[PDB]
């Protein structure tokens, strides 16, 4: 949330000081988590190494 | 056998006569810290240009004593001697001599020639490897590694 | 003593019968990677 | 390796004053010996470059017992110069040997601070086909100068 | 004749005057003593750029004493004591003479040609030896062996 640029905000409003926030889950559970993205979210690579003598 | 602070201190004096055991009959402890001061820190400004040559400086942050063991080897202790007699002679005001002087220049000269490295020129990298080295059969590639070469191969990294 | 022939002068040498005499026929090619660390022949 | 002890090493060497001297030096002399190193750092900070040494924090004046953080390295080039300095300010002249001592130690603090700025490719200059800018890299010219 | 360290620092306290046999007063022997360890650490020093000349060091612990034997030949006396005096001129603050510096000169470099040696430049070692050596029966080399 940038006052003096607008262009790039992306949040409703600013979070100020004594705002409310949870967290998701429960105290211990232990779970396997499911997944979606999009296909440009990460990249992976294997880079090649070389030969020696 | 064993080289003393104190001792360094002593001939760097004597040499020039600030206090002899011949025409002198007095030693000053003022005159001995300031030697034994002035050799520490020389010893850790030498530590950069002429290379380190086995002295020993005073471990924890007590001051340096002469009954202490330099720990130098006895071959140069006339160049310490004489490069730490050029440098206190200003405090009591005496000149050095042409003699003193070369003398002086002999001694560090002859450490210089005990301390010399002169490497070698390595080659580039790029540059090929003659057919005649026999690659593919023996442990030459092409080209010359041009960093040092892998010698194990559990660490392969360096 | 600065000339030094190339050849190296002759030597002594034993002789070789036991290895040509003993049997060299019925264990030969057997002790491959799959038969182990020792084979057996049977006995009449 | 407190600023005063550099002041005292100054004056001992040119023999002003030292723990032997029956007559001593006034303590408003030793003052401006403190102020006077700190002038030669500002301007140490141009010419031969960043040493290390701790100036003081802001609206407060230099103390004699302050820390100075230079190693005990650079502890006799430092102070052969500044007795070059303010050994004028005595009504004095320095010595050759003097000089030669002050000279020798300060090759040997210049020689611990090489830079050697070992300039790089033009930026359009070609990269041959033999470090294969098709597949192993994708750069087919020189990057550049690394821009600030 | 067995060259002494006592001899030799005798010769060089004679040869300049300080102290000899006919004079009417004589050094203590703590000159004596300094001046045999000088004569030790020179000597020791001299392991690198002169050589070795044979000279015979103390076994460890045990100090220097005069009445030991060195073990140099009686040809590098003049050359050690010449070398001594120089060094030792300086603790009665003197200064030697032109005709002392030539005569020191001279016999240091009778000394150096005693000690003088000159290395042979060995074949690279990927040169050929030639089809004229016999290379196929009198000599197994084909390339010269190069530095052993």
């Amino acid at each position: 949330y940038d006052t003096t640029n607008p262009q790039y905000n992306s949040v409703s409003r600013q979070v100020e000081a004594g705002d409310a926030v949870s967290v998701v889950g429960t105290a211990s559970q232990t779970m396997k988590p499911n997944l979606f993205y999009n296909k440009f979210f990460c990249g992976l690579g294997s880079i090649p190494l070389p030969k020696l003598h | 056998t064993v080289l003393t602070k104190g001792e360094i201190v002593l001939f760097a004096l004597r040499k020039f006569a600030i206090a002899s055991n011949a025409s002198l009959t007095d030693v000053e402890p003022q005159s001995i810290e300031d030697g034994v001061n002035d050799l520490e820190d020389m010893m850790s400004e030498w530590m950069i240009n002429p290379g380190d040559i086995g002295y020993a400086f005073a471990t924890g942050d007590e001051q340096p004593l002469p009954d202490d063991e330099s720990g130098l080897p006895r071959k140069y202790k006339h160049a310490v001697g004489y490069q730490l007699l050029l440098r206190m002679l200003s405090d009591y005001s005496l000149e050095p001599t042409p003699q003193v002087l070369s003398n002086a220049q002999r001694s560090y000269d002859a450490l210089m020639t005990d301390t010399l490295v002169v490497p070698s020129m390595r080659r580039r990298g790029d540059f090929p490897v003659g057919q005649g080295n026999k690659y593919d059969v023996f442990t030459s590639d092409r080209y010359y590694p041009g960093d040092l070469p892998l010698i194990d191969g559990d660490i392969p990294n360096a | 003593s600065q000339i030094v022939l190339k050849k190296f002068l002759p030597g002594f040498m034993s002789d070789l019968v036991l290895a040509k005499t003993v049997d060299r026929q019925l264990l030969a090619g057997e002790i491959n990677s799959s038969t182990g660390d020792s084979v057996s022949f049977k006995r009449p």
